[PDB]
């Protein structure tokens, strides 16, 4: 083809490829059934002449079109052929094409292609999705195919909606008679229907031939995980069966055999298989480990059992079972229920009384544990058939046990409030009367009854605070070994919480214009009298709810780490209430031996308070000034810069040629002195460092501004003289917090390279290259003229949203996070941040003027000078023609993003990973970016990282909604324009993305409590600067503070509650107005024509 | 093998992947094999250490390669003088991983990387097909 | 009531609160079945009666499944109401057929039950 | 309160909560009456026990709504939750205790 | 005709619930401290036609509800309070003296 002249090679080849692969599609015939790997060699060569890069000097789609192929009958070979990945991305080239030659003269797509080629383009995509065994992506697939039984019965499996597909099953009969029964038998096995699953199994014994072999295996199953001992190439479950009667029957040749035997069949039948993704090897994985978990039982049976040997089992049983903590239900539920039928075994095959309770004891705790296992994945059968099983082999006489709290939690589970309330009430009756809670073992049970007694009637609002306060959480923090610190932890934060609300209740009521209505109603004599005394008792109550809020939260942070995150509402409170005498003494005494780090997180805030104004033993600053000199004392690399910045706020006149912050200087002098007294070369590098940026950073550069190359730094400049600094590690760095004070084996700055490099920018920041002690070159952004302090605390806010997306299993396994860069604020004025390699402006990798993607491919649309020049004529005319001219603008510039995964990565495997961890960053950021606000989202703002694909959001300064006040505001959410929804692929916004968008919204609603406490935290914060001035947005587009605070925080409260237009939504509801609201051209034609809606 | 000190799980599992590195005959493993699944019922803690610690690149974890390894190794072991004994092994050492979410989809085989570099160094569309023939 | 209950098991052998219960039950009125007490919710029947006055019939079928210290009769009886009100006539017309191995003891509600879903179901050969 | 009583209350609430425009609208259209005078004065206050009304009746209906809604004091509520939350501060001998004693609280 | 009267009510609502909102008066505070004074006359007089046009769809549209049944006659209300709070339109006044004047009588009653 390279030597190819007039295209006869092109065509000759291009048209007995074509039939071909045609004849691949057959299904006799008088060609087809063709050998499987013909059809390989067939795609090997498709893919590998995608690759290569033709004379015409194209693109990658050129390069994917050497032959004239009809890439959707390509795509189902390699389907058949289980090439997965290559068949979804032949199907996306193919709709590529198709619609490239439409413009040129999926639901239609798909009709379309099943008119000519006969192939639906969406059944195609649907197979390929469910062969991917992704998910979320098997939502993108909707349309007329989505009614079909069968197809609703999968997506009732997907969901484990097993009442449901039990009655579609029993409902439809057209489905073919072994689907129906296997899909009955599942359904009713995982609804917990033992019997009634038995029952039928016997009734299907009648009129019934000869069985299919999924119709014994499911009754094997039925009979192993029922413990029918009695009826009897050999399949998994019937060697399970066989293995576990041979080990009831002490015959352990055959039960090794028979294990033997499984672990050979299975491994074969994977191996046979094409191993593409995997989500295919994890069924293989959990009968693996059944396999293994039984063989290992069956050798400790085998010989005399002592109680040490069944403890270390269970010991193992239960590291696996954590490991094993992300894994899906349907992977973990089938070895939880061989464990139990092999503990069920052991109990009734012991007849020895002393290790008889030792079995007993261990079945218990391994029925809890499945308990919680199948409650945390919002499964309501299975609990209670575990619970009844403890009651049948735990017939209790005291009436007190641990399994009886999981009892309760399960009814609660069930939304079945008066039986779990009823049960606890009583064990809690039962407990008081038993014993003074004196026991060491009843101590845990009686603390975790009361206190979740106290929290289910503190939800139900079935008692009043006082008694909830006195009976059952108050009594929990007094009736209480890493146990014991759990439950005490866990106690104080219940007690700390309840506090918290009432003195918020105390608070809110006396702000509320209701109290203030009143009190000028009787400014309008024993009145007067009783409102000052209700006055004072309030006020009273107040400072009680307050002080023990207060005190039960340092006594949490003091009890573990489970709950580090609640510090924050802790400061708001020693914030909030300074001349409050009590709560100065509890941070002093209690407060002063939290452990520091804990305190890091919120460092930016508390070095802003600092003062000189209320002093003495209990005086709030002297108080805050230990504190802070304590945290700068343990973590000095987390610390020492932020100081210095407070300090070397006004520098930048000083290297040239108000009274809170003289105070707060003055107090940031101090800590720097005692630092410098106990460290001081470590105190005096770090400030020369800090001269030498912040004098880089006032170098006037305007006569560099074309030259991209690099320019060498002046020899003048200090930074070119500091050498092997030894304990000056590098501020653009993410540190490891230590919670010890060590801090042996860090990167520390050796040398700065003697040349900067320039990206442009109005202010025109300086990239300069730090080389650490090892052999690895940090890329820095030295920015003059500009406030970073900003940035800085809205990364700690990313940071905040990672840590709660981490902790939640559920955007945990999606790897959902928010991409963030390291700030150091040097003044009011300079700064240096960490330049992340690999990373290019999605507009300049879009619509560049010289080789953007805009001009690459699509040479024939317009300009985006003349998309910018249209839409800017048309500014100052009405909102009808806006939209026309939007539309028109809109009809001739199509989105061409989906390319950039296309050329970056080969690997079709490659390139779908990466374009999934790109909708998944896209979704993140957006709906992050929402509840913080976020705005000015331009096309600069938002870079794309070539290695990972996935986005990083810059320039943060606008925030909370603030963009909505600039002339022409911003009337979206986030940006998703056609060219980001064209980055996700074939589905857009209807498949990852929607899903993804729920999962965080979920992660965002259910810790709405810590999000609004450190919202509120930041917020007040008197060095942010975050209200929009009208100098700011002068610049963007070329007390009132306090009730602005307040309506922030009451917008942020409604969006994390739910509440639009008064309206309470769902998360699937409010995530679909947020998209609709994102992608509606009639708001994208109201903004402004730098955010370039359009692109 | 022992110098220098003793070997942690994971730097059993790298021995092994160094080992299946060499080409031979799958029952030549069977031994090695053994071993491996003495480390994987010993060291439970462990792999909990590494799956926390390849979270951040889940991509080349090395339970997910060992894994794929183990798979390619009993799929070369089909129809030869070692089947049924090396499938034996093999899940013996694959239940003792069982279903952990790899966080990762795709499988990438472990391809070599001499070659990529060595193709790397060639140009010309010419030589890179002289390289690969030869 | 719950002490008052107590207190007059002791001594005249009667509890008032299950002999409210089963007044209430008797006369029928549906909100009244609420407020009789909560010394008596474990027991099984009682949560099976409150499932099938709410027609919560899945909770009736995984209960009824599982407690096997019920009298049989009425588990049997309870199990076919449940199927039936699910829609699930072709389970039901299994289960019966499978019933049939054990019919050594007939009382007549497990015949009634079968004449009805013969004749919801159109079976015409159930006889 | 345990028996009908409790049933009966969350019947007429979920009925109130599934009409709350009607109702909504219909104390609207009540409140802006020029002849109503529902508001307080001092006077009526001393009588009982021996512009800002635009603002009180934005106030008067956003209170209306939010009850409506089931949404008390900031956290929105089922409507069995709203009716306990209605019963334990009505049958609070804490809050009784500061009533009027005109009111009888003690009957 | 409810169905229609309701939407229209709703986008009416909220057009009116943004012109009354904390937010409208803060950017007009922020504006207040020349292009930019044309352009928010000119959303200004955008915003107002779009909520005199959604007032008078639903005015019309409950009007008409009102005269097809009388599954809904308690939604007068909804219209009333319309007509009592837009005297000056001059839109709903002819609108209500048209069609609104063949609304059966008893309707008006529990207004009365
Ligand atoms: O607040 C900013 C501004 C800037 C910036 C300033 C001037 C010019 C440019 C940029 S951005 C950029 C990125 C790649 C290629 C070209 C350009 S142009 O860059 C960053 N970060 C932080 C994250 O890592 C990448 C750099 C943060
Ligand atoms: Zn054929």
């Amino acid at each position: 083809l390279l030597q190819d002249t007039n295209e006869s090679w092109r065509n000759l080849l291009s048209t007995h490829v074509q039939g071909f692969f045609t004849s691949c599609l057959r299904h006799h015939f008088f060609r087809c059934c063709l050998d499987k790997k013909s059809q390989r060699t067939m795609l090997a060569v498709v893919d590998y002449m995608r690759r290569q890069k033709r004379p015409s000097s194209g693109t990658i789609f050129n390069d994917a079109f050497w032959l004239d192929l009809n890439y959707l009958e390509v795509a189902k070979v390699a389907q058949s052929c289980a090439a997965h990945f290559t068949a979804l991305l032949y199907a996306e080239i193919y709709a590529d094409k198709k619609s490239m030659d439409d413009q040129e003269k999926i639901s239609s797509l798909s009709e379309k292609s099943k008119e000519e080629t006969g192939i639906s383009l969406q059944d195609l995509l649907l197979e390929i999705y469910r062969s991917i065994g992704e998910p979320d992506s098997l939502y993108g697939c909707g349309g007329g195919k989505m009614l079909q039984p069968i197809t609703r019965l999968r997506t009732y499996e997907h969901e484990a909606m097993w009442g449901k597909a039990l009655v579609t099953y029993d409902l439809e009969t057209a489905i073919p008679s072994s689907t129906r029964q296997a899909g009955i038998i599942q359904a009713l096995q995982n609804l917990g229907l033992c019997h009634i699953l038995s029952v039928y199994l016997k009734g299907l014994d009648y009129e019934n031939k000869d069985w299919c072999p999924e119709l014994e295996e499911l009754h094997y199953q039925a009979a192993w995980r029922n413990m029918q001992w009695d009826h009897c190439g050999t399949s998994y479950h019937e060697s399970l069966y066989n293995a576990l009667q041979s080990l009831r029957d002490r015959e352990f040749s055959t039960f090794y055999e028979s294990l033997k035997y499984a672990r050979v069949k299975e491994v074969e039948e994977m191996c046979k298989r094409s191993l593409e993704s995997v989500y295919s090897l994890y069924p293989t994985l959990s009968r693996l480990q059944a396999i293994g978990e039984l063989e290992s039982i069956g050798e400790l049976f085998s010989r005399s059992v002592t109680h040490r040997q069944l403890s270390e089992v269970y010991i193992k049983w239960q590291k696996h079972s954590q490991l094993l903590k992300d894994s899906d239900f349907s992977f973990q539920e089938p070895i939880m229920a061989l464990r139990t039928v092999i503990l069920e075994i052991l109990m009734e095959k012991e007849m020895d009384n002393s290790q008889r309770e030792c079995i007993k004891d261990i079945l218990t705790k391994h029925l809890v544990e499945l308990s919680i296992l199948a409650r945390t994945f919002k499964n309501t059968q299975l609990p209670e058939r575990a619970i009844f099983q403890i009651k049948q082999y735990n017939s209790v006489s005291c009436g007190v046990s641990e399994w009886q709290l999981e009892e309760a939690q399960v009814f609660w589970a069930k939304k079945e409030q008066s039986l779990a309330l009823s049960i606890l009430k009583q064990m809690i009756k039962k407990l008081d009367a038993s014993c003074a809670a004196n026991n060491p073992s009843l101590k845990l049970t009686y603390t975790e009854c009361l206190r979740v007694c106290g929290n289910w009637l503190a939800e139900t609002c079935l008692e009043n605070p006082a008694v909830i306060m006195q009976t059952y959480l108050e009594k929990a923090v007094e009736v209480a070994s890493d146990e014991l610190r759990n439950g005490k932890m866990k106690a104080f934060l219940s007690l700390a919480r309840f506090s918290d609300t009432q003195y918020q209740r105390i608070e809110n009521y006396m702000k509320s214009s209701e109290f203030e209505n009143k009190q000028a109603l009787l400014k309008r004599q024993r009145e007067l009298e009783l409102d000052e005394l209700a006055l004072r008792a309030l006020k009273e109550d107040r400072k009680r709810f307050l002080c023990k809020a207060v005190e039960n939260y340092i006594n949490c942070l003091l009890s573990g780490e489970e709950h580090d995150m609640w510090v924050f509402r802790l400061c708001s409170l020693w914030l909030e209430n300074s001349g409050v005498s009590e709560v100065n003494g509890m941070m002093k005494r209690d407060g002063m031996k939290i452990p520091t780090y804990k305190f890091l997180p919120l460092m930016y805030q508390l070095a802003a308070r600092m003062g000189t104004k209320m002093m003495g033993g209990l005086g709030f600053h002297e108080v805050l000034n230990n504190l802070i000199s304590r945290i700068s004392m343990d973590h000095p690399h987390h610390t020492l810069f932020i100081i210095l910045a407070l300090a070397n706020a006004n520098r930048d006149e000083f290297l040239t040629k108000s009274q809170l912050d003289e105070d707060r200087t003055e107090a940031a002098n101090r800590i720097i002195c005692t630092i410098r007294s106990r460290r001081p070369q470590m105190v005096r590098s770090v400030e020369a460092l800090c001269d030498a940026y912040i004098i880089l950073a006032n170098l006037d550069a305007t006569q560099w501004k074309t030259q991209r190359k690099g320019i060498n730094i002046p020899a003048d400049q200090p930074i070119t003289k500091l050498k092997n600094l030894e304990d000056v590690v590098v501020p653009t760095m993410e540190i490891k917090v230590d919670h010890t004070g060590e801090y042996g084996n860090l990167v520390t700055i050796q040398s700065f390279k003697a040349e900067f490099r320039l990206a442009g920018g109005v202010n025109l920041p300086k990239i300069i290259d730090c080389v650490g002690s090892d052999g690895k070159e940090r890329r820095q952004l030295v920015k003059g003229r500009d406030d970073l302090r900003q940035d800085a605390v809205m990364q700690q806010v990313f940071q905040m949203c990672n840590t709660l997306l981490q902790r939640n299993t559920e955007t945990r396994k999606r790897k959902l996070t928010i991409c963030t860069y390291k700030v150091v604020p040097l003044s009011q004025r300079s700064g240096v941040l960490e330049w992340c390699t690999g990373t290019v402006p999605i507009g300049e990798f879009l619509v560049n003027n010289e080789d953007g993607a805009h001009k690459r491919y699509r040479p024939n649309d317009f300009s985006a000078f003349q998309c910018q020049k249209k839409m800017m004529e048309v500014q100052k005319k009405s909102f009808e023609e806006k939209y026309e001219v939007f539309m028109d603008v809109c009809q001739n510039f199509q989105p061409v993003f989906r390319y950039f995964c296309m050329e970056k990565f080969l690997d079709p495997a490659i390139w779908f990973e990466k374009r999934l961890a790109y909708t998944r960053s896209v979704a993140t950021s957006s709906i992050v970016g929402y509840i913080l606000g976020l705005g000015d989202r331009h096309v600069q703002n938002i870079l794309i990282n070539e290695q990972s694909a996935e986005l990083v959001h810059i320039d943060l300064g606008v925030a909370f909604e603030q963009g909505k006040i600039l002339p022409t505001p911003e009337t979206v959410p986030f940006r998703l324009t056609r060219d980001i929804v064209d980055g996700m692929g074939i589905t857009g916004v209807e498949g990852v993305f929607r899903r993804c968008c729920e999962k965080t919204m979920e992660v965002m609603r259910n810790s709405q409590e810590t999000l609004l406490t450190i919202v509120e935290v930041l917020l007040y914060d008197p060095l942010f600067d975050w209200t929009m001035n009208p100098l700011k947005a002068l610049y963007l587009q070329q007390q009132s503070f306090n009730k602005v605070a307040e309506r922030v925080l009451m917008r942020l409260q409604e969006k994390l509650k739910g509440v639009e237009e008064g309206t309470v939504l769902s998360v699937g509801g409010q995530v679909n107005l947020l998209i609709q609201q994102a992608i509606d051209p009639k708001n994208l034609s109201r903004l402004f024509p730098g955010w370039k809606a359009w692109v | 093998k022992y110098s220098r000190g003793p070997f942690s799980l994971l730097e059993e599992i790298n021995h092994f992947l160094s080992v299946s590195v060499y080409d031979a005959l799958p029952l030549t493993r069977l031994e090695g094999l053994k071993d491996l699944r003495r480390q994987l019922e010993l060291h439970k803690d462990q792999m909990v250490d590494i799956m926390r610690a390849s979270q951040d690149n889940p991509q080349d974890g090395i339970m997910v390669k060992l894994v794929v390894n183990l798979l390619q190794l009993s799929k070369m072991a089909i129809n030869h003088t070692g089947e049924k004994e090396v499938l034996e092994a093999v899940g013996s050492c694959l239940g003792e991983v069982g279903p952990i979410d790899f966080s990762t989809i795709a499988i990438q085989h472990s391809k070599d990387a001499s070659y990529t570099k060595a193709l790397k160094l060639f140009e010309d569309k010419e030589l890179q097909w002289t390289f690969i023939m030869l």
